[PDB]
RNA sequence: GCCUAUAAGACAGAAAACUUCUUAAAGGGACACAUUUCAAAAGAAAAAGGAAGCAUUCAGCAAUAACAGGUCUGUGAUGCCCUUAGACAUCUUGGGCCGCACGCGCGCUACAAUGGAGUUACUAGAGAGUACCGAGAUUGAAAUAGUUAAGGAAAACUCAAAAGAACGUACAUGACAGGGAUAAAUGAUUGGAAUUAUUUGUUUUGAACGAGGAAUUCCUUGUAAUAUCGAGUCAUUAACUCGAGAUGAAUACGUCC
């Protein structure tokens, strides 16, 4: 199957398994290699050669990292607010968590949130010369 | 049809700046003197290749 | 623009094995262009055909692989 | 004993280097050879101008430190007695007892 | 001695304008075990002729900025290129490099235009420089390795082939100079 | 016993101090053999003087070489100087000079630098430029 | 010619290669929990691709203590380091991972291959003796496969 | 003392002899003298020898006269003018010099396969260090960093190399695993104080950029270029500057366009 499907995200099957899991917006490269070792799936294999009987483990292993021996400092979302202290960010949830967070500062009218509204450099950089997108 | 010639003496450099040398050559086929404009490094000992030997490069 | 495929098929394997040894110079850079397959696969066939002895190596190292008939 | 001499003038220490060695023939029998420790240049670079104007120019100041070490057995009480000899300005003499 | 303990120096040059200007076998020092000689060929006029012919090709493969000062890597490409070249023509790669230089060397240049002849030393300098452009450009963003990319350039320019990058340039200016008489 | 001759080779900064004495052609460079030099591309580079005059001359010489500076290519050239200098010194103090003369003439008939060090050194950096001759870019307007 | 006097008479990489199975066959090098969840230090962005990267690394460290008597973790961190080029600024050297390099040294103490001297870690009689025979196995393999340059 | 060899020696602890290398003093050593040619001459070129032959190379010092060039915001160098107890004098708290619709100058990183990524052995030079300065060694940690802590006022001790190379049936021409911008969580160091993120660690986020118009800069040999190291600033902070070594091009021996 040349075009795989997992956690609503389509990955190219012409690459190796670790380098096709990078298609998921919540999983990069270091995370991708770890789940390959955790799931007991060879890294040298291609993603488009893997049986579907194990693909359901990868979607499970990403949405349930605590039970599968993953260090807590490897998580893209640590110390989550509104209860819960686990990432659960390996999904299209990366954008969902990002937007509502910026609005939290905007609701409270923080300086970082205020800079987000104006589309300015948030992290305190020199805006005099660099970042000259036309407007 | 290319006929070579032997550089005999160097007359000087011309062509605005110095990038062309005027040398009087002789063709070893018949010992015929010829004057040509040479581009590049040249000295007395070496020879030159002339695909055309009907022109005289005296430059007026 | 190439899209030379990564997995093998009966079509090329029934034509690549009769003309690769007949070539004089065989290397992944020059062989992947003619049978329209990825040069990564050219590593597999060169070693696979080494077992059959159909192709004899003449320059093999960690940088380039050069084989001959 | 161990005589360590260091100064900014090469000939100041060198002249005194052989002054102790020659002096060792009396009230003693031998003085070890002069060890010439490598010199230590003190390079300081500054801008010539007192302001920002002008071209970018620098001057390369430097000062060299010459180190010589001597060894000698003798006696602590009568190594050189006075051990001053009215040493020239800019030179330093340090004696490592025992 | 041999260039890589594989290639001898029993090479001949057809024309007389380049026999003395190509360092092949006249002096023992031209036959060198490695194309890495640390001499000073750029301290006096007409001193670069003493450099080995294979040596002068190695240096041209060290250009375009990010490859500056990498001669060991450039030697590796040349060393692996001659083995490919030897197979492609069943002859000595040293012989193959020499005859390709004669064919790829332009014989006329135009100066601001005015068509003038080209000195034999400039013919050699442009000969290596023209084929080096093709290897550099063709191997850019291509699967073919630099050694093989350089390998096909020399053999094409060896006989007459128009597929050579250098051969196209040689006929290009000789045709432009034909319109600059 | 074990008559010895001490030589050294030089380069940009590499100093290749050798010690030639009676032996069996067992060359060790800082404890490693000459056949296992670090830059394997330059292996034939250091073995030319062995083939220049025949290894039989070096077949009974045991050289102990040490390198104390330079780079991986400066030391490669410094070794060659120490190898050629060692043979000349051995055939000078003990063996007749006429036999050494042919070896010396053969060495200088192929590579002069095999017995004389290259005097070139890194030039000092100058103010207003990134190197020894280069200068910072000039802007007028 | 060629002779064996110590392990400096063979190439470094293959001896460390042939020394990995010796640690593999012995089985006294246990596998901690962070073997796959860490990189070799600072500049790296990926964990080592070789599944047995510890065994080749442990053998490589065992060679370092053989050449140097008094060595430390800090002196080994710089040996196993790379260049830090994660931004636009020019790269500069950074030290390796102390934990992944001191862990191997501690384990090598239990095997008896190294001891704990006042100035770091140094080999023992069994440690010095063990690597010599393997250095001969590659030596005999090397001379049987390759032609000496002198000859 | 230890260990491997088939026969060489290796390593660890002192012991004591020399100076090829090392260091640093004194002299020696090229003056174009010696040959050929060219110009009664000052002189020029080849080649030889030589560590060294362009004034041997790179730098320092650097003539007379002048600018109404910059500096009175370096000076307890200074005239005149101005403010001179609600002060333009002095101190404290907070902010700004970082502010962005845009234009310009100096640079760093990239656009890749002469490469990025995973491993392995590497080879330098020249700097700096007190009572708390440079910090060794032992530990936990995934890293940033934490706890106890030798020796060192230093040829003594600390202070250490990557570009490149070797290793693999990895990558395979794909804005891909090139590029690391902008952001989001979180961990520490310095600081009395880090918000407008000081600096930096882990994971995720994966933007322009496919070699660059007119113009225009620097450069002739260990030079350019490429990548890096030390120091000045420094409680903490280089993409800067001043130096240092590591590989080592091409093109000229020319003319006033």
């Amino acid at each position: 199957q040349h075009m795989l499907r997992v956690c609503n995200t389509n990955l190219d099957g012409r690459r190796k398994v670790p380098y096709a899991l990078t298609g998921i917006k919540g999983c990069g490269r270091r995370y991708a290699y770890l789940v390959c070792k955790r799931a007991g799936i060879d890294v040298n294999k291609r993603a488009g050669l893997m049986t579907p009987a194990e693909i359901e483990k990868i979607v499970d292993i990403l949405n349930n990292p605590l039970n599968y021996k993953i260090p807590v400092w490897f998580l893209n979302r640590q110390k989550d607010n509104k209860d819960g202290k686990d990432s659960q960010l390996i999904a299209n949830a990366v954008e969902t968590r990002l937007r509502e967070d910026i609005e939290a500062l905007k609701k409270m009218r923080a300086h970082r949130g205020l800079r987000h509204y104006w589309g300015l450099r948030v992290r305190g950089q020199h805006t005099k010369t660099t970042g000259r997108r036309g407007r | 049809p290319v006929i070579y010639a032997q550089v005999t003496e160097i007359l000087g450099r011309t062509g605005s700046r110095g990038g062309v040398l005027q040398v009087r050559c002789d063709i070893m086929g018949e010992n015929r003197q010829i004057l040509r404009n040479v581009k590049g490094p040249i000295r007395v000992g070496d020879i030159l290749t002339l695909l055309e030997a009907e022109r005289e490069a005296r430059r007026l | 623009k190439l899209n030379n495929a990564v997995l093998f098929d009966k079509a090329t394997l029934d034509k690549c094995t009769k003309e690769v040894p007949s070539m004089k110079v065989i290397t992944p850079a020059v062989v992947a262009d003619r049978m329209k397959i990825t040069c990564s696969l050219a590593k597999i066939l060169l070693k696979d055909l080494e077992k059959k002895e159909l192709i004899v190596p003449v320059k093999v190292d960690n940088h380039i692989w050069i084989y001959t008939r | 004993i161990t005589i360590t001499i260091t100064s900014t003038k090469v000939k100041a220490v060198e002249s005194l280097c052989a002054e102790v060695k020659e002096n060792g023939k009396k009230k003693g029998v031998q003085v070890k050879g002069p060890v010439r420790i490598p010199t230590k240049t003190l390079r300081i670079t500054t801008r010539k101008t007192p302001c920002g104007e002008g071209s970018k120019t620098w001057d390369h100041y430097q000062m060299r430190i010459y180190k010589r070490v001597l060894s000698m057995k003798t006696t602590p009480e009568t190594v050189k007695e006075i051990t001053s000899l009215k040493v020239e300005p800019g030179v330093e003499l340090e004696v490592a007892m025992f | 001695p041999k260039l890589f303990n594989k290639w001898s120096y029993d090479v001949t040059v057809s024309d007389i304008s380049l026999k003395e200007l190509l360092a092949i076998n006249s002096k023992l020092k031209y036959q060198v075990f490695l194309p890495h000689t640390a001499g000073r060929y750029q301290i006096k006029p007409f001193r670069k002729i003493q450099c080995p012919i294979v040596e002068r090709l190695v240096c041209c493969m060290m250009q375009h900025g990010k490859n500056s000062g990498k001669k060991l890597l450039a030697m590796r490409v040349v060393e692996e290129s001659f083995e490919i070249i030897h197979l492609l023509t069943e002859k000595n790669p040293i012989q193959v490099l020499v005859d390709a230089i004669i064919n790829a060397s332009p014989r006329e240049d135009s100066t601001r235009r005015q068509a003038v002849d080209v000195s034999p030393l400039r013919r050699i300098n442009q000969a290596l420089y023209l084929m080096t452009m093709g290897c550099r450009s063709a191997a850019f963003r291509n699967s073919k390795t630099l050694a093989e990319c350089l390998a096909d350039e020399i053999v094409n320019a060896s006989k007459s082939n128009t597929a050579s990058f250098a051969i196209k340039k040689k006929e290009d200016m000789e045709r432009v100079a034909k319109s600059n008489r | 016993a074990l008559k010895s001759v001490q030589v050294f080779g030089k380069k940009k900064t590499a100093i290749a101090v050798c010690l030639c004495k009676e032996g069996k052609g067992m060359i060790r460079v800082n404890g490693v053999p000459l056949d296992l030099i670090n830059p394997p591309v330059l292996r034939i580079k250091v073995f030319e003087p062995l083939f220049i005059v025949g290894k039989e001359n070096y077949a009974k010489l045991d050289l102990k070489i040490r390198v104390t500076g330079g780079g991986q290519v400066a030391q490669a050239y410094a070794i060659r100087q120490a190898i050629a200098k060692a043979l000349i010194a051995y055939n000078q103090k003990f063996v007749d000079e006429t036999t050494k003369n042919e070896l010396k003439a053969k060495f200088l008939e192929y590579d002069r630098t095999l017995l004389v060090a290259d005097p070139r050194r890194c030039e000092a950096k100058k103010f207003g430029g990134p190197g020894a001759r280069a200068k910072y870019q000039k802007s007028y307007r | 010619m060629h002779h064996f006097s110590n392990i400096k008479d063979v190439v470094a990489i293959d001896f460390i290669k042939a020394y990995a199975e010796h640690l593999k066959k012995s089985g006294k090098l246990e596998i901690p929990e962070w073997v796959d969840t860490v990189k070799t230090g600072m500049c790296k962005e990926l964990a080592p691709l070789n599944p047995d990267w510890i065994y080749i690394r442990a053998a490589a460290i065992a060679r370092k203590v053989y050449l140097n008597n008094g060595i430390g973790v800090m002196a080994l961190r710089r040996a196993y380091g790379d260049q830090y080029n994660k931004h636009y600024n020019p790269s500069h050297r950074t030290l390796g991972s102390g934990k992944v390099n001191r862990y191997i040294l501690q384990q090598l103490e239990k095997m008896g291959i190294v001891a704990k001297i006042q100035s770091g870690r140094s080999l023992t009689k069994e440690g010095r003796k063990d690597m010599d025979k393997i250095a001969f196995q590659v030596y005999k393999e090397h001379e049987a496969k390759v032609t000496p340059m002198i000859l």
